[PDB]
Order: structure tokens, then C-alpha cells, then sequence
């Protein structure tokens, strides 16, 4: 493994 | 499905957005790498503007012109930060907002819920974005490409998908439609890669050694172009596939040309549907087609033998190259030369391809020195192509007693050059890949032996309908031969097939022998040739010890270069000349 992700937020007002 | 932190002792490097199926982030953040979840495909990047796309092209709601910066700080939390962007001249807008390194890639929002750019770091921090984009995420929508009496060309290109999303997609759709589907790879190695891409479908691989296989349960056949043709020649059992799919349909190898001719005939029959996949359709003539990532084209003089200086740009170049050569012999030259310089080079030709390609996929290397075989499906993690745009073409000398000679080095076709250059510029790189080339291509290849060799295959394939099969449309204008004249009745026909199948002989050769009424087992024609028909191996006149116990000089009646034009084919023709084969 070299890089991964982590869901932080969602696109909003 | 929202916003993610680009995590890489190792913490947060940047931020990305996943929207509509595609993953967006700044170029500086990933620096070109892949990400994990399995893997994430780097598909598109405008480098200078600093941004990269994963799984397809960019997605947008609008532009600026009143906005929020949903900043995802590392070792902190999401905080909506609202501000008016400045109107700076450069026309690029920007915000006066300083978030700590690692934040790069944060979504900027116009007051709805749609992203209008990314926070670019970095005097002030730009609203990084370009023009309207782009292509399409790794899911495929298709027709209508399954109706009988239809033929389609997909000019697939290394985005999302390709051999990745397009092939399984149509196969899933085909199985759903109860169509006996055939798939055709140019090489075992490309078929193997098909299998992993399809893993999970009822997909059976089919050896040449088997003349036909049948299960009657829903299955999908996977074979080489040449497997198909040889089965079409030797099996009595016409399997009535209704969908036929040809990957890399530009292969001018006669088994290929043949396959394409038969297939096209099934389509006109109303009997089949057919899909031909290739970036360079037969008849296409652009040597500079478009490509998934930018290619730097570089026209420059290139060595054709050994060298010792004034070619620094070669050895100086700090990465992996692909170098097409017109021949094994030429390749040794260049390899031999490269190796002087302490360069890890792998050589490839037709014969060696299946055992030497995987070395390129699985070990540290510097150079590949390849014949044109790498125009068919070959996939490389290289940055530069070095292409003197040269090759050898087999021609039947009609000028008195017939023979096949390897003419050249002559220049390649536009298509062939498109393909060589097409090794490069698939994946987004820090520097645009380099196409280094020399000379203009030449399109008239009509004296290429393969065209008539194909008709030889073609008009000896028998159909229940009684139709003689013929060359695919754009390929018909390459012979003045009249349909059917190469047909061979009786077991002249059976011999003509055996020599090819078991004798390993080229089509033209195989032809001349069978039509003389020679039995396969007989080998005297290898010795009853004219003096100027003497084969030589590494400069000495070839002698071989027969199965009946004699020494005779290798001197065939009919002379075809392709048996004697590289040790590996010549090792073979020697075993045939013995009676070992
Ligand atoms: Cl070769």
C-alpha cells in the first residue's frame, strides 16, 4: 500500500 | 459519494472529491500515484494547471461569479469557511484563505451544493479549474451492437474502461441476451489478460491443439486469431456463433486477415454480429491519432546499428523506453550496444513474445528492443518510445521462379506507426511521454505477401452455404487475385493444412508444397533445390542429418525467407527437414 482514502464530508451549502 | 482525505509514520497529504463516479484532486497531492479502496485508476490530468482525475474525467456544477470553502484540515475537522474571491488579472479568480499544508484539494462551493473548483496551494490561493470537462466514468453504455448483419468498430483508448470496463460490459450484455459469443485475442498473453478482466464469467480458453469443443451450456470461447482460423480450416463443425468480438483487429498477420474475412462474411450472411476493436482500423492512415494523455512528438535521427557518441539523449534519458526495430538481427545490434552502456534490456519477437513479455511486467528494466509484434496489445509502464519507423516485409517475387524474400528495411505504414507510438501516452505522467521518431511512413503495402497468403487461407475455408469467404472490405483492394483460385481440392488441401499446423510452415510455403502433391511425411523437396537456394546459418552452408541417415545441404525447392530469417524459426525448419516433425 502507498496511499488510501477516508470519507470526511459531503458537498453542501 | 462525497469528500475524502488523501491519507498516505504517515499522515494526510491532501484532499479529493468523488463526484458522479470520478475522483478529483490536485496534481501535486498524488504526484501521479494510485490510491486504494480495489485500486484507483489515474486517467486524466492537466499538469500545468495542477489537477488529476481518477476513473474518468472532471465533473462540474458551475464557475465563480459568494462562496464557501469546506476545508478538511489534517488532524482537525471539516469547517465551512465562507468568503468572496478576489478578481485578480493573471482570468483566474481566487480566495484570501490560508489553510495549512495537506488541505490542498478542498471543495469550494457556490451557495447551492455544487462544486465550482478546488483550493489550490499555492501569494493567494487559486480556485483551480479548467474548461468544460470531460469524458466518462468507468461504466459503459451500448446499443444495438448485437443485431444480426451488423459490424461495429470500437476504437477504444486507455481511459476507463478499455480491456478494463468495455469488454466485460458487452460480454455481460451478450450472456444476458443468450448469444453464443466468441472472443479473439492476438496473443496468448493478451487472452490471459482478458481472463483476469473477465474472471467471473463463463469464459473457456481454447487451445489450437483441439479442433473444436462444445458444451451446450452457456459459455464464452476465448481464442487467438490463429486458433480460430486453423479450426475453420480443419474442423468439420462450423460453430454458429452469433456474436464475434475481435480485440486488436488491425493485426495484418494472415491468420488475422483471414479471420476478419470469414467474420465479415458471416455478418453479411445475416448469420452473425461482429465487433472489431482497434485504435487503427484497416484503411486508417493517421500516424498521429489522439491519445488519453499528451505525447511529445520528437523528430530526430536514430541509430540503426552500434554507436559510441553524439547520441547522449538516448543513454541520458532517465527512464524506461520502447524501441521498435525492424528485426531480431537489428535488435541484437541495439541491445548489444545498449548493454555496453550497462542498460538492462529485454528483447522481444514473435517466437519469444510469450515467454519474454512477462519479464517486462515483473522485473526492473531499462529498455525493450521489440519487433512489430508489440503493436498488438502490448502494454508497458514506459515513458518514451524510440521508433525509427522501419520494418521488413515479405513479398512474393513473381519475377520468374517464385520465392519469398524479406524485403527492407523499408518504412512502416501510418497505422503501424500509430501503434508503435500508441505504446505511450496512456497514463498521466509528470512529463508528457515522448514519441521519438525518424522518417515519414509509407502506405502502399499492396505487395505484402500476407494479402495473398490470407486468400490462400480464405478460399480453402469451406462454408455449408457454399459461399467462398472473402477479405474484409477495406482489405479487398490489396490483391488482384480472383476469389477462389487458391482453393485446393482433395487432400492436397489436407496437406496444406498439416504443413501449417504440424510442420510450422508459412502459408505460402505450405501452399506451394501441397499443390505439388507432396505428402506431409515426405521431405525430399528440402534438398532438391537449385544451388542459389542453399540456406546458410551464421554464414556457413547448412547441413542436416536425415532420419534415413544421410548428410545433405539445406536447399529447398521453394525458398521462403521466414524459415531461415532468425535462428528460432531456422532451428525449426531444420527439425522439419530431418523428419523429427
Ligand atoms: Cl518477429
Amino acid at each position: 500500500a502507498d496511499l488510501s482514502l477516508e470519507k470526511a464530508a459531503n458537498v453542501q451549502w | 459519494e462525497g469528500v475524502y482525505r488523501i491519507m498516505q509514520g504517515k499522515t494526510q497529504v491532501g484532499v479529493g472529491i468523488h463526484m458522479e463516479g470520478v475522483f478529483h484532486t490536485m496534481w501535486h497531492v498524488t504526484r501521479g500515484s494510485v490510491i486504494c479502496h480495489g485500486r484507483l485508476e489515474p486517467s486524466w490530468a492537466d499538469v500545468r494547471n495542477d489537477m488529476i482525475s481518477y476513473g474518468g474525467g472532471w465533473r462540474l456544477g458551475d464557475k465563480w461569479d459568494d462562496v464557501q470553502v469546506l476545508a478538511i484540515e489534517p488532524g482537525k475537522n471539516p469547517k465551512h469557511v465562507q468568503t468572496k474571491p478576489g478578481l485578480f488579472k493573471t482570468e483566474i479568480g481566487a480566495v484570501t484563505l490560508d489553510f495549512k499544508p495537506g488541505t490542498s484539494g478542498s471543495p469550494i462551493i457556490n451557495k447551492k451544493g455544487k462544486v465550482i473548483g478546488l483550493y489550490g496551494n499555492g501569494y493567494v490561493s487559486a480556485i483551480t479549474q479548467a474548461e468544460r470537462i470531460g469524458e466518462g466514468p468507468d461504466y459503459e453504455v451500448d446499443e444495438d451492437i448485437f443485431r444480426k448483419k451488423r459490424l461495429t468498430i470500437m476504437d477504444l483508448h486507455p481511459g476507463a474502461g478499455k480491456t478494463k470496463r468495455i469488454l466485460p460490459s458487452i460480454v455481460r450484455e451478450a450472456l444476458k441476451r443468450r448469444l453464443r459469443t466468441l472472443i479473439l485475442a492476438p496473443t496468448r498473453v493478451v487472452a490471459a489478460e482478458m481472463e483476469e478482466a473477465l474472471r467471473g464469467l463463463p469464459i473457456r480458453y481454447q487451445t489450437p491443439a483441439v479442433k473444436s469443443d462444445h458444451t451446450g451450456r452457456e459459455i464464452v470461447d476465448l481464442m487467438c486469431h490463429a486458433t480460430f482460423t486453423t479450426r475453420l480450416l480443419s474442423s468439420t463443425r462450423v460453430p454458429n456463433y452469433n456474436l464475434i468480438v475481435m480485440d486488436e483487429a488491425h493485426f495484418t498477420d494472415p491468420c488475422s486477415v483471414a479471420a476478419r474475412g470469414y467474420i465479415s462474411t458471416r455478418v453479411e450472411m445475416g448469420e452473425a454480429a461482429a465487433i472489431f476493436m482497434t485504435a487503427t482500423p484497416p484503411g486508417s492512415t493517421d500516424p498521429f491519432p489522439q491519445s488519453n494523455s499528451p505525447i511529445e512528438d520528437i523528430e530526430r535521427e536514430i541509430p540503426e546499428r552500434s554507436w559510441n557518441t553524439g547520441f547522449d539523449w538516448i543513454t541520458d534519458y532517465q527512464g524506461k523506453t520502447v524501441w521498435f526495430v525492424p528485426s531480431i538481427k537489428a535488435g541484437n545490434d541495439i541491445a548489444n550496444c545498449l548493454r555496453k552502456s550497462g542498460k538492462r534490456v529485454i528483447q522481444l519477437s514473435r517466437k519469444t513474445f510469450d515467454t519474454e513479455y512477462p519479464k517486462t511486467k515483473l522485473t526492473d528494466w531499462d529498455f525493450v528492443v521489440t519487433t512489430d509484434i508489440s503493436e498488438m496489445g502490448a502494454n508497458f509502464r514506459a515513458g518514451r518510445v524510440i521508433d525509427p519507423r522501419r520494418c521488413l516485409k515479405p513479398v512474393i517475387l513473381t519475377d520468374g521462379p517464385e520465392r519469398v524474400i524479406l524485403a527492407g528495411p523499408i518504412p512502416v505504414t501510418p497505422a503501424s506507426a500509430a501503434q508503435r507510438r500508441g505504446r505511450i501516452g496512456r497514463n498521466p505522467a509528470q512529463e508528457d511521454d515522448q514519441y521519438v521518431f525518424s522518417g515519414d511512413p509509407l502506405k502502399n503495402d499492396e505487395d505484402h505477401a500476407h494479402w495473398t497468403e490470407a486468400k490462400m487461407l480464405l478460399d480453402n475455408i469451406y462454408t455449408p452455404e457454399g459461399i467462398i469467404p472473402t477479405l474484409f472490405g477495406p482489405e479487398r483492394e490489396k490483391t488482384q487475385a480472383i476469389d477462389g483460385e487458391f482453393r485446393l481440392r482433395g487432400e492436397q488441401r489436407k496437406t496444406f493444412v498439416e504443413l501449417m499446423r504440424r510442420g510450422d510452415l508459412p502459408v505460402w510455403l505450405s501452399y506451394k508444397v501441397a499443390s505439388a502433391g507432396i505428402s506431409y511425411k515426405d521431405r525430399e523437396w528440402c534438398f532438391t533445390g537449385e544451388r542459389n537456394n542453399q540456406i546458410l546459418e551464421e554464414n556457413m552452408e547448412v547441413e542436416i542429418w536425415t532420419r534415413e541417415g544421410e548428410k545433405k545441404k539445406l536447399r529447398p525447392k521453394w525458398l521462403d525467407a521466414r524459415v531461415y530469417a532468425d535462428p528460432m524459426a531456422l532451428k525449426d525448419f531444420k527439425e522439419f527437414a530431418s523428419g523429427r516433425k
